[PDB]
């Protein structure tokens, strides 16, 4: 009654509209232009397990590198649905949701309570080989260059910026591995330990051989491919999330001139290489054109 | 039954104990209960750890009493009329630093 | 260089906690190396030093100390990697990962991040086992290691009890068809990992506290994991472990050989100086770092000769700090004059 | 250490001053701020930690000048409601060095209560380009007039108003050119319009391109004003209290590409030929169709330090989603259109 | 040295003070 006219709203800028506009829903991971485009496997874990389960429920959706600021959480693989109106879109969707929103035949094996056996296999991924791909990463000066020019490079191109964001990187990945007590437990003043000096690495790196020959012998008991049942499911995936990783940026062939295998070489002679045939498995489920792996 | 001291957060655990642990010896003869429960926090107000203004006492089905901390640092100007026409003062207050402790400066 | 793996160039004796709760100590991983110790050696080769993280360079409560050669361990697992049909040792790494963490925060759920616990049983058996000024600084920051790691749960010191049965279902649920202690039943593990959920178990249900959710829920469902506790207790410390081989005179009587009254003020001088915020922040780290380089020292390599960085780093802070704070404050001597007279030049 | 109840955070500036061969008037300035405020009409927050060196020269005539070199760091890390995909798009990481020039002509009477003055005001700014590296490559201008002039009834103060606004924000390449790739604008950098201060009868943040409760900015806006500012009824010149009585106006348009699809692929990178004809485009979409429109009376009280008007307004003409307001619509500020 | 160091570590050490040394509930309960 009291506004007069209305006019045709106000047309959102040029960056709102070739990055948001979309047709199919975009999964925010933490990947590289490169290789969003192809959807080839993000390079951070945490966003690889949901993106391989994701893939496995037959959903056709969208790959674009984010950087875990723009996240509805703290964390980062959230999804957010196609815009439904130029100047509207619908709420998006966290990390706990991306299975809910998946629902082709039954979305009932990639979500599932695991067996109490399984409950204690888990914890040897979520926090042994957890562990040792962050000391291994973050805390690592062979893999500076990586560490770089994955997660610092792309975000700040300002000298001055990219040091504070590795001092943060670091430090945030120090006060993570010295808490799982596998390889450390120290206590210091009321505070973390947060720093590579109270995160003792031989402790983490045996703790991560340790996992692996005990995931091998668990993979051999299965007669089935996967762990226990005929498609893969969150364990398959939570498993590749790290196997895969591990595989590709840490199989550095430099090692004899220090010891301590790299994590790669790890992954693939773990027992009798039933982890490489299990990550050479899914990428052929959920990647089957897919091509250029193992480095 | 079981007694309760909430909000003592920086009142050492043996100097409550003290106060609190005979309150417990006396084993429904309620007057003589109430009668001790009054005498432990009245004591319990001539220290000056904590304020006057919020020393309740719950009873239910026990007992909970409920205290505030006083302060930790305290500063003052003031005029002080000691005898003489007047004196100009600045005295620093510590209120607790262990158990019932103090330090002054003036 | 403090965010990176070192450089390198080109008769034991445990430390454990006081005993505090009945049983032979608190802090269930130097619980379960001192029962592991008790079943394997005999009790002429231990020797049980009664300590805390402050007298060793390891900072990490169960250190064991090799005299062969004056190799320092830390941690639980480490200790047993040292002093030393698949699906058994699987089960056993399987369930010493799960042990560590979803049981760990559970423990410390009483005990710690209850305040009704913490101070009424807690507290008091950490005073207990300390030399007198230590109470006041050790203490607080094993709490504070212990509320960290119990996070995750979304859980406090908050009808909010059926969540922590629900909290506490779900690990015991996963523990419960091991077979903990038997000859025939669930799945076998083994010995090293028996010790540890028999520590972690034993310091669950033991203790007194105030508000005994915990043994409550152990004690109602879970007759196995009471029974297995019972028999191991009975059965490795009978009479609350008064036999097994400490050091001169027991317990109170370890706590001598490094609890004079000069190394007891040096660590409760430190404990203190790492408590003020930008130096204390700093020289933690590199307090730490140079008590790393020892360990590493005395297991056999030879690490990188030293960085001083750190200091140099919080003591240009704190230096800094004072100095501009002075020189803004009082300054410098006057610059002019009361009178300034200037006059004509011919 | 400046605080506030609603909106900022933290402060921490440090401001180190110094007159230049021996001159009162002409200063330089060496500042390091820390702050950390929050921007609730586009849901998010903004973490600003860097320093700038100012060098600022009053003329003699009464005008004053401004020349400064600011680099900064710009977290945007606050995205905790459902915000858009927009403000989660320009996830935040930037450095944005850049040198900037303002020119204040003032005239007026009364800074607070302008009855027979005048005031020009403009301010440019070049951001990362040649020399300036950094994230963002852009050359922001902003022009301010005003005017107040009493015409009849002693002085018994009518002071009809007056007042205008404009700005553009045009996007170069990254280095020593006039001509190639350039980024368009983040949401860091572009302009609001509306609110107690622009443009009155709005909220703090409309008038503008939304993506939902959102209001991102715009590249080319423009804004109005007149007023009337009668005095106090029967009363007389009496304390700074009077009457208002003001229009007013409003536009902020985006700029989009929409006339070159040989680009497609990386649609974040436009040549100059795109970009000149987006920001015609966009001047073009702010000339054609009434703008916007406002009407109210309000209490101005010329604090001496401050302003105060406690108005009531009604907003007469809206784009869809501008979300105008009606409510006695508080204000108080230093700068009022 | 001793001058200063001592005048700033009596200082912080009234100021910042210690970790606080009690809870915010103490429980009593009689035995049996």
């Amino acid at each position: 009654y009291f506004p007069l006219r209305i006019y045709e709203p106000n047309e959102l800028p040029e960056r709102s509209q070739q990055l948001t506009s979309g047709d199919l829903p975009t999964l925010y991971v933490f990947s590289t232009d490169s290789d969003a485009r192809l959807g080839l496997p993000s390079f951070n874990p945490g966003c690889l397990k949901w993106q391989t389960l994701l893939r496995l429920a037959n959903l056709d959706f969208r790959i674009l590198p984010s950087t875990n600021h723009s996240s509805p959480t703290g964390s980062l693989p959230f999804l957010l649905p196609p815009r439904t109106s130029p100047t509207a879109s619908p709420a998006p969707i966290p990390a706990s949701g991306l299975l809910s929103f998946a629902r082709d035949l039954d979305l009932g094996h990639l979500d599932a309570d695991l067996p109490p056996r399984a409950q204690a296999y888990l914890a040897l991924i979520t926090h042994s080989l957890r562990n040792a791909w962050l000391c291994a990463l973050y805390l690592d000066p062979t893999h500076d260059a990586l560490l770089r020019r994955l997660y610092v490079d792309p975000a700040s191109s300002s000298r001055a910026v990219r040091a504070a964001l590795l001092h943060q990187l670091r430090r945030a990945a120090a006060e993570q591995v010295a808490t799982a007590s596998s390889g450390g437990g120290k206590i210091v003043s009321l505070a973390p330990v947060d720093s590579a000096d109270g995160i003792d690495e031989e402790a983490v790196y045996r703790s991560a051989r340790d996992a692996l020959d005990a995931l091998a012998s668990l993979l051999r008991e299965s007669e089935t491919a996967w762990f226990g049942t005929e498609r893969p499911g969150s364990f398959d995936a939570a498993l590749f999330s790290y196997t895969h990783l591990m595989v590709e940026y840490m199989s550095e062939e430099t090692e004899s001139a220090k010891g301590r295998v790299s994590l790669g070489r790890m992954v693939k002679e773990a027992g009798n290489g039933e982890l490489a045939e299990h990550r050479e498995r899914m990428l052929g489920v959920a990647w089957p054109e897919w091509d250029g792996y193992r480095r | 039954s079981t007694l309760e001291v909430h909000g003592a957060t920086n009142t050492r655990r043996s100097l409550l104990d003290q106060i609190f642990k005979p309150v417990l010896e006396d084993t429904t003869t309620l007057g003589q209960v109430l009668d001790r429960v009054g005498a432990a926090t009245k004591k319990l107000a001539r220290f000056d750890i904590f304020k006057e203004e919020g020393f309740g006492v719950f009873l239910s089905e026990d007992i909970s009493i409920r205290v505030k901390e006083k302060s930790r640092l305290v500063f003052s100007a003031g005029t002080d009329f000691g005898n003489a026409e007047g004196s100009a003062y600045t005295n620093a207050v510590v209120r607790n630093i262990f158990g019932g402790a103090e330090t002054l400066t003036v | 260089s403090a965010w990176s793996h070192p450089q390198f160039e080109k008769a034991v004796q445990l430390h454990v906690w006081g005993p505090a709760f009945g049983l032979p100590s608190i802090d269930a991983e130097c619980l379960a190396a001192i029962a592991y110790l008790a079943q394997t050696l005999g009790s002429a080769d231990y020797q049980l030093i009664q300590s805390s993280p402050s007298a060793v360079p390891t900072q990490h409560l169960p250190t064991l100390y090799d005299s062969r050669t004056s190799t320092w361990i830390g941690g639980f697992t480490s200790i047993t990697a040292h002093l030393h049909a698949a699906s058994a040792t699987a089960d056993g790494t399987a369930y010493t990962a799960f042990l560590s963490a979803h049981a760990a925060p559970l423990l410390a759920l009483s005990l710690y991040v209850s305040s009704a616990n913490y101070g009424a049983a807690t507290r008091p058996a950490y005073s207990a086992v300390l030399p007198l000024p230590l109470p006041w600084t050790e203490p607080p920051a094993v709490r504070a290691a212990m509320a960290r790691r119990a996070a995750h749960l979304g859980l406090s010191s908050l009808k909010s009890r059926i969540r922590l049965e629900e909290a506490a279902r779900e690990v015991l649920d996963v523990l419960a068809e091991v077979d903990w202690a038997a000859g025939g039943g669930g799945r076998q593990v083994a010995a090293e990992v028996r010790c540890l959920a028999f520590g972690y178990l034993a310091l669950m249900l033991l203790p007194d506290v105030p508000r005994p959710w915990l043994r409550e829920i152990m004690e109602g469902r879970y007759p196995a994991l009471c029974t297995f506790v019972r028999d191991f207790r009975a059965r490795v410390f009978p009479q609350g472990g008064k036999l097994l081989p400490w050091a001169d005179g027991g317990a109170q009587a370890s706590a001598s050989a490094s609890a004079s009254a000069s190394a007891v003020a040096l660590r409760f001088v430190r404990a203190v100086m790492a408590e003020v915020p930008l130096v204390g922040e700093w020289w933690s780290r590199w307090w730490t770092a140079r008590k790393k380089r020892e360990v590493l020292a005395s297991k056999g390599a030879k690490p990188a000769p030293s960085n001083d960085l750190l200091l140099l780093l919080g003591a240009g802070l704190g230096l800094t700090v004072v100095g501009a704070g002075v020189f803004f404050y009082r300054g410098l001597p006057p610059f002019g004059e009361a009178v300034q007279v200037w006059r004509k030049p011919v | 250490n400046a605080s506030t109840g609603t909106r900022t955070r933290s402060a921490y500036n440090a401001t180190f001053s110094t007159p230049i061969n021996g001159n009162p008037d002409l200063r330089l300035s060496v500042e390091a701020l820390r702050s950390a405020t929050q921007k609730p009409w586009a849901s998010h927050e903004e973490h600003l930690t860097g320093a700038n060196l100012r060098l600022a020269w009053l003329t003699e005539k009464g005008d004053t000048h401004a020349l400064a070199y600011s680099s900064v760091w710009r977290q945007l890390t606050g995205l905790a409601p459902t915000a858009s995909p927009t403000v989660r798009a320009d996830a935040g990481d930037s450095l944005k060095s850049s040198l900037t020039h303002t020119f204040t002509r003032d005239r007026r009477d009364n800074p607070m209560l302008p009855q027979s003055g005048y005031l020009f005001r403009s301010v440019s700014e070049l951001a990362g380009w040649g020399p300036l590296n950094g994230d963002v490559s852009f050359a922001k201008t902003e022009v301010e007039a005003s005017g107040a002039l009493p015409v009849a009834i002693g002085k018994s103060g009518v002071s009809v108003g007056g007042g205008l606004r404009l700005g553009v924000l045009y996007p170069l390449p990254l280095g020593y050119s006039l001509t190639g790739a350039a980024q368009p604008s983040r949401i860091n950098d572009r302009f609001q319009l509306g609110g107690p201060n622009d443009v009155r009868g709005f909220k703090i943040g409309g008038l503008g391109p939304h993506d939902g409760v959102d209001a991102v900015g715009g590249d080319v806006f423009a804004a109005g004003s007149v007023n009337a500012l009668l005095p106090l009824p029967r009363t007389g010149p009496d304390s700074p209290l009077r009457l208002q009585l003001y229009a007013n106006a409003g536009r902020l348009v985006a700029l989009n590409s929409k006339g070159t699809d040989k680009e497609g692929k990386e649609g974040l990178a436009m040549d100059s030929a795109a970009v000149f004809k987006g920001v015609k485009s966009a001047v073009g979409k702010l000339t054609n169709g009434i703008p916007s429109l406002a009407a109210g009376v309000g209490l101005v009280y010329a604090h001496p330090v401050a302003r105060f008007e406690l108005n009531f307004s009604l907003p007469l003409v809206l784009r869809r989603g501008e979300e105008g307001r009606k409510g006695l619509q508080v204000g108080v500020g230093i700068s009022f259109l």
